[PDB]
């Protein structure tokens, strides 16, 4: 059984140009799907816009969805009922994108560690004092950083405060919205390490949220494409890493810079900008953009399928493994 | 073309300044383009903001040459500074949304762009400003002259920043963080533009970067830079296979790219010298793996190498990565 | 350094601020210790020395040091007690007025709806008028004293706080932290009183001083207009009343109750600029 | 324009709002469904009471006094805004000079000045001591125009247009004091929200891009930052033409103006209630309507509305 499971999520945000007009939906995520497994790192990848933080918002309960079911090693997620609230916050928790906005300016460390123990659970003050600096010290804060406030600690240090507030009530699924964008290179690499660790030791999973394909090809399991809130692409890591079909990955790896000159095999280019959300295009999202533009492209939308392993959301690659089409 | 030396750019009381830029020398070519790199602390931005002129007076600025296109800049009249800025020197900024004046149609803001520095005629400075955005590849140069900043996308408002800097001719630019606020197919594309213009104009690029690897296909020098100083420069192949000094090492060995699937990543251990911990002798000495003796009693020189490389080490690495 | 002791450092780089203080402090302590350090009763007639100058003008004495008024009272005394209805009056009108305010408008702004709608356009009914002519017509309603000019002037004060309440906990709502004590489970009232109201404070203690400014402003055009303080009680803005036939005979009537409003007001209004400018 | 429909939208409930309450105070307070319809039908045909004061219909009263607040609160915005928007600019580009403190330590004094008493100082001062200008009144005692001609009602028009030479230097004389009493007040916030918007706007990055072009210190300043710095201005303008009723109320009583404020305050100390009945509906409703003309006018000078 699948410890944490999603069908069909989709997300529309009814949008209203002005009384003298009809409302409109903006399809901001429209029909993903995943089985994240114990101990385990499932990379979401795709340029802004692509719904990846609606799908971070969606898991951790910050917005409703507006279809399909997430399930919990069997256990339905999406019930209003109080026993399954319990169940939510318990077992999933968030890493937010900015660690300067994602810390109260006005409590002190020691404060909004404590603060899921008291809201949550029965612990008595010393041991919610206990449990704060065992967690900081499991991440890498000193024992007299517990009487700070935010605006005296590093962008590192932050972050490292943020994921130690996750982890306080026990979490199975940790869900990071862009964990290491607004960090420097050396804080980075430190980050990625306590991840690691912290993984390697509580047996989490993650569900990674990031443009950053550099890290996702070092962090990642798994791997997940998105493009105008549909997934286009799934598949392990190495699969999508080293042998990508949909014409939307090869162009978004190839854009990646890489250090080592060898790395860039070919270079693609697509020439345009990225189609707006409140007026998505007539058929497949990519159809304005791709090399490889074909008959059917205008008038359908492409449905994942399986090309041995690999999840490809794509006509053409269907034709190149169909040619009776 | 640029000529600097021993440029130095301090904030605050003069009993105790902080150091932004501390003693920098370098040079940059006529069609080179030039890569500056370092970390958040680094000082890289402060001194081609100290070219322009644009620091303010709680920040002070001192060189003992900073010649540009055989012109000083230290003792130019305010009307030569001027007639330099937009005209021979141009810069692009970091965010491109608040770049751009909100209350002006992008007409206006190309088109005064040109009259400062050439013919006023209103006909031929918009002419002008249709080729111009025919050369930054506009989807229809013709009509979004009319249209205002908070309509154009990020990648449209850089193209815009670039019309600008390129208006008058320019031959040299300077590109302070362009792209890290955009999405990775709209950085490839502007990247492409700059090294187009820089090839077809052949003027002189300076970028500012945190990203090793977009220099590392721009690039044909690399400066690096550490708490405001200047530590290694070289050749932009040989800089990231054998690297002379200590922090570009750390660098590298901290970048994924490096590292095999799942494997641990190194680091260098405590935060970058501020205005009150700059410590004796070499800034890295806190946190550099080789440190020794010397590298607290004495600050290094910035020795040059036989094989034309310079490094701010006492002893640089080896071509295997040793002392 | 400390939040408190980053605030005070910060502070103390205003010499304004500073002054400022003195003043206040020195105000206060007068208003306190006004029965002791007068030197005569405010209602009390010396009818030997009607409109006698102050004691260095040429036809004063040193026993009424700034002078007397048209029935032969004394300027000094009834300067200061006149200070401790203006400070009394500014406390009970601040702190009630934000009390309220600062509650309407935590609901207001973390609610939204049709809670947020409701308040804010009672709010705009209120402040359709200007403040002054609002607390003239409720003051002629339910009739002149001092009292009733004070519960007029929380009235009129109170949509200004609400107002103002509301743009801070909107600017604070759509932060990541109050979504992440969300997520972490914290009801309402937790959110908006030990998550939220901490950082709104800042917004607020600036207010504070301008709520004291503009409440003795209030309470001097209440009295100079004849609403409010009546004419027996020693009040800054009444005392100024029937005063301008007296600007050819006595200059020190006319000027000194003003001068006394003017310094205690600019004294305020520099608290806002020092603690607008310690909290940045 | 979806934003003046938008505005109209929170202006119709607030009316709603002043109309039902000007009911409830002409309804309770004297000297209900189906009440409430016909006062509003009342006051649509203009018959907002007669006054206990005098048997005067209230709006007959109202025009010639509206006409003299009009008058004396354009000559008091015009003197704020003349003098308040240039030194609020040039405090803000002079940052910590002599200038600059001054600047703001006046503009302190100013917006901490109780209104009323400064109007005494300044009669004390300059009209009765110094005798430079006149003590009370709208003009001059010994001046009368022929009410053959089609006068306006604005007496600095009036007067100019008609009369004796010396009738216009008279009506000024007269306009001076109480224009700068009044003024004070705009005056100070001007000056303050002028120096803040600017020390903002000369620090965003669309400054240092018209700095990079080369552009002229006083082109940076007049055509890039004085052009954004001016969105808060109007705004705070906006407030100013509310507060003015207010000033007026306190100015008027002394100078003896024969304006609206005077009127308003010797009804509420008379007890004359059809008079502040009428009173606060025309001026609650000349604050609605000027706040929706600020508010349309911001549209247009703010192009992020369009
Ligand atoms: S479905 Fe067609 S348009 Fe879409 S990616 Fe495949 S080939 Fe391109
Ligand atoms: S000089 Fe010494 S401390 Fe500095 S980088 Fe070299 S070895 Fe390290």
């Amino acid at each position: 059984q699948p410890l944490l499971q999603a069908i069909d999520l989709k997300k529309h945000y009814p949008v209203k140009k002005g009384m003298f007009a009809p409302e409109r939906l903006v399809k901001a995520l429209d029909g993903v799907s995943f089985n994240l497994e114990r101990g385990k790192t499932l990379a979401v990848v795709g340029e802004s816009g692509c719904g990846k933080s609606t799908l971070g918002r969606l898991l951790t309960m910050i917005e409703m969805p507006t279809g399909g079911e997430l399930y919990y090693q069997g256990q339905d997620l999406l019930k209003h009922d109080p026993q399954a609230q319990k169940l939510r916050r318990q077992k999933i928790q968030i890493v937010f994108q900015n660690p300067y906005g994602s810390l109260n300016p006005r409590k002190k460390v020691g404060q909004i560690l404590e603060e899921p123990l008291l809201i949550n659970t029965s612990l008595s003050k010393e041991q919610r004092r206990e449990k704060a600096l065992s967690m900081m010290a499991k991440v890498g804060l000193k024992t007299e950083h517990y009487d700070r406030y935010p605006h005296m600690f590093s962008g590192g240090q932050r972050q490292r405060i943020a994921i130690a507030r996750g982890l306080m009530l026990d979490p199975d699924v940790v869900i990071a919205d862009e964990p290491v964008s607004a960090l420097d290179v050396s804080v980075r690499a430190q980050v990625l390490n306590l991840m690691m660790d912290l993984q390697q030791e509580l047996g989490l999973s993650y569900v990674f949220i990031s443009h950053d394909l550099s890290v996702v090809e070092h962090i990642a399991d798994e791997v997940m494409v998105m493009y105008l809130g549909r997934c286009v692409e799934k598949g392990t890591k190495d699969q999508i890493f080293n042998n990508p079909r949909h014409p939307y990955t090869q162009a978004l790896l190839s854009a990646t810079p890489r250090l080592n000159p060898d790395d860039r095999r070919e270079r693609i280019k697509l020439s345009g900008e990225l189609p707006s959300p409140l007026n998505p295009p007539p058929g497949c999202a990519f159809n304005a953009r791709c090399r490889r533009r074909f008959g059917p492209c205008t008038q359908l939308q492409p449905q994942l399928k399986d090309y041995g392993g690999q999840l490809v959301a794509c006509f053409a690659v269907d034709q190149d493994e169909n040619p009776q089409r | 073309l640029l000529n600097v030396d021993k440029l130095s750019v301090h904030f605050g009381d003069e009993s105790a300044p902080f150091r932004a830029v501390d003693r920098i020398s370098y040079s940059v070519k006529q069609g080179e383009v030039v890569g500056i790199v370092g970390e958040s602390g680094s000082g890289k931005s402060v001194s081609s903001l100290a070219i322009m002129g644009l620091i303010d007076y709680p920040g002070r600025v001192m060189a003992e040459k900073l010649e540009f296109n055989g012109q000083d800049l230290q003792r130019i009249s305010e009307k030569e500074r001027r007639n330099l800025v937009g005209a021979e020197v141009a810069m692009i900024f970091q965010d491109p949304m608040t770049s751009l004046n909100p209350c002006y149609t992008v007409g206006f803001q190309i088109m005064e762009a040109i009259k400062v520095h050439q013919g006023g005629n209103k006909s031929t400075r918009r002419q002008r400003a249709i080729d111009l955005l025919n050369q930054v590849g506009i989807p229809d140069p013709a009509s979004r002259l009319d249209v205002y900043p908070h309509q154009l996308s990020g990648g449209m408002s850089q193209r815009v920043m670039i019309a600008m800097a390129i208006a008058c001719r320019p031959k040299l630019l300077i590109a302070d963080e362009p792209t890290t606020a955009l999405d990775v197919t709209i950085q490839a594309q502007i990247i492409e533009l700059l090294l187009e213009l820089q090839q077809k104009e052949n003027m002189a690029l300076v970028l500012i970067t945190h990203d090793l690897a977009l220099v590392a296909e721009a690039a044909h020098k690399i400066i690096v830079m550490y708490a405001g100083q200047v530590v290694e420069t070289g050749d932009a192949h040989a800089i990231f296979h054998a690297p002379r000094h200590p922090y570009t090492q750390a660098l590298l060995r901290a970048l994924p790219e490096f590292a095999q699937d799942k494997e641990r990543l190194a680091s260098l251990p405590g935060v970058v010298p501020g205005k009150y911990d700059r410590p004796n002798g070499c800034l890295l000495n806190p946190r550099c793996p080789y440190a020794t003796d010397r590298c607290r009693a004495e600050e290094p020189a910035l020795n040059m190498l036989a094989d034309g490389r310079q490094s701010k080490c006492h002893y640089p690495l080896d071509d295997a990565g040793r002392p | 350094m400390t939040p408190l002791q980053e605030f005070w450092h910060y502070f103390k780089r205003n010499k304004g601020a500073v002054v400022g203080l003195v003043y206040v402090v020195i105000v206060l302590f007068i208003a306190i210790f006004a029965n002791w350090i007068a030197p005569y009763n405010p209602a009390e007639q010396f009818r030997d020395a009607l409109l006698a100058p102050p004691a260095w003008q040429e036809g004063g004495s040193m026993a009424h040091l700034l002078g007397t008024d048209d029935v032969g009272r004394d300027v000094l005394s009834r300067l200061m007690y006149g200070a401790r209805l203006s400070l009394l009056v500014g406390c009970l009108v601040v702190v009630l007025s934000l009390i309220m305010g600062v509650i309407l408008g935590l609901i207001a702004g973390y609610f939204g709806g049709l809670v947020d709608n409701i308040i804010m356009r009672v709010v705009d009914i209120m402040l359709a008028l200007p403040s002054l002519l609002l607390a003239l017509v409720l003051v002629a309603i339910f009739g002149p004293s001092i009292g009733n000019a004070a519960l007029a002037l929380t009235f009129v004060a109170l949509p200004h706080y609400v107002r103002l309440t509301r743009a801070a906990v909107l600017v604070e709502v759509n932060r990541d932290y109050v979504t992440a004590s969300r997520v972490a489970g914290a009801g309402a009232m937790r959110q908006m009183f030990i998550n939220i109201f901490p950082n709104c404070l800042a917004p607020l203690i600036v207010q504070a001083s301008l709520g004291f400014s503009n409440a003795i402003l209030d309470m001097a055009a209440l009295g100079f207009l004849g609403m409010g303080a009546q004419p027996p009680t020693p009040e800054w803005g009444t005392m100024l009343s029937d005063v301008l036939q007296f600007a050819q005979s006595a200059w020190w009537v006319v000027t000194f109750p003003g001068l006394a409003i003017l310094l205690t007001v600019l004294a305020f209004n520099l608290m806002g600029d020092g603690l607008r400018d310690a909290l940045d | 324009l979806q934003f003046i429909l938008r505005r109209l939208g929170l202006v119709i409930p607030t009316f709603i709002g002043i109309t039902l309450l000007t009911f409830a105070f002409v309804h309770m307070i004297p000297g209900m469904w189906q009440q409430y319809l016909h006062y509003i039908w009342g006051v649509m045909h203009g018959d907002l009471g007669i006054s206990m004061k005098s048997r005067i219909p209230v709006w007959e009263e109202f025009v010639p006094r509206f006409q003299a607040t009009l008058e004396l609160g354009v000559c008091a915005m015009i003197f704020a805004t003349a003098v308040g928007i240039p030194v609020g600019v040039l405090a803000a580009v002079k940052r910590g000079s002599i200038f600059d403190h001054t600047a703001v330590g006046l503009a302190l004094t100013g917006y901490s000045m109780p209104i009323f008493w400064w109007g005494m100082m300044l009669i004390m001062l300059v009209s009765v001591h110094w005798n430079l200008t006149p003590v009370s009144g709208r003009v001059s005692d010994m001046v009368f125009l022929d009410d053959s001609n089609p006068l306006t009602g604005f007496m600095l028009i009036d007067t100019a247009i008609w009369g004796e030479d010396g009738n216009f230097i008279d009506a000024v004389a007269h306009m001076i004091l109480p224009a700068i009493v009044l003024g004070t007040i705009p005056l100070a916030v001007i000056v303050r929200m002028t120096r803040s918007s600017m020390l903002e706007v000369l620090g965003e990055d669309y400054i240092r891009t018209a700095r990079a072009k080369g552009l002229t210190r006083m082109r940076v300043i007049i055509v890039h930052a004085l052009r954004n710095a001016m969105l808060p201005v109007v705004t705070v303008i906006g407030l100013q033409v509310g507060t003015l009723l207010a000033g007026a109320i306190l100015t008027e009583t002394i100078f003896s103006w024969p304006g609206l404020g005077r009127w308003l305050i010797d009804a509420l100390q008379r007890r004359d209630y059809p008079v502040v009945q009428g009173g606060v509906l025309l001026v609650a409703t000349m604050i609605i309507l000027v706040n929706l003309l600020v508010d349309l006018l911001y549209g247009v000078v703010n192009p992020r509305i369009r």
